[PDB]
């Protein structure tokens, strides 16, 4: 890809757990440590935006198929896609979306989906940046520099980072039981 | 004549400057409907059992 000013700091903070800073990571066949930590970083990004958060689940989004091909294209960018209400009828098949109830593939009109789109290490909150850096540091610890005590402290500190980031999500987007949901909004109409 | 009108319009609870009447059940409607919901669930929650 392209260098990012925050992402090099992330790959540096992965190697802040073990050893020395690399520089700028902009070569494929390169420093093996930098590309290796960068692969761990993008995997923890793809996993940490996978779980579903209230700033990530773009709620009523509409996808549109190609005009010639008549087929809307599932992507690896499309991280996990579900339907709006319940009993979600959309699944990936070939690289294309597919109805498991209509038993069909071609779509005439658009489609309304709760989708998650893959974002970078940038475009995330700082809570989640610290959580991806610390969980990827735990993974990079466990897979290459196998030392026990630094694994214990990164496990404890991942738990603290997830504590903070669940505090962020229960603070981002105030969810109230009796005045905001779909069931007991109506029960309290006088 | 003015007093012996055979069409008698009857209101239950009158209000000023208002051509019609409002029922007596209206005034206790909400605690009525709050019963409804609160009771509804119970029957539904029974059926799960």
């Amino acid at each position: 890809n392209v260098e990012t000013a925050a992402e090099l700091s992330a790959v540096n903070d992965i190697l802040a757990s073990i050893g020395e800073p690399p520089v700028s990571t902009l070569e494929g066949d390169a420093n093996a440590d930098a590309a290796n930590a960068r692969r761990i970083l993008n995997k923890i990004n793809r996993q940490i935006q996978s779980r579903g958060w209230t700033f990530n689940i773009e709620e009523g989004i509409t996808l549109l198929p190609d005009v010639y091909s008549n087929l809307i294209v599932y992507s690896d960018d499309y991280l996990s896609l579900m339907s709006t209400s319940g009993q979600s009828i959309y699944v990936n098949r070939g690289g294309y979306v597919y109805d498991r109830t209509s038993q069909s593939d071609r779509f005439d009109s658009g489609i309304t989906v709760n989708i998650i789109r893959l974002r970078d290490y940038d475009e995330m909150p700082e809570c989640f940046r610290y959580w991806i850096v610390t969980k990827a540091s735990r993974q990079f610890n466990n897979r290459f520099f196998g030392a026990p005590e630094v694994e214990g402290v990164l496990q404890e500190e991942e738990d603290e980072a997830r504590r903070l980031c669940m505090e962020y999500e229960m603070d981002y987007g105030g969810y109230n039981m009796l005045d905001g949901d779909a069931f007991t909004s109506g029960l309290l109409t006088r | 004549p003015k007093e012996a009108c055979p069409y008698i319009p009857i209101r239950m609870v009158r209000l000023d400057g208002e051509s019609y009447g409002r029922s007596y059940i209206e005034e206790y409607l909400g605690d009525l409907r709050s019963l409804e919901n609160l009771q509804e669930a119970i029957v539904k929650m029974s059926m799960i059992s």
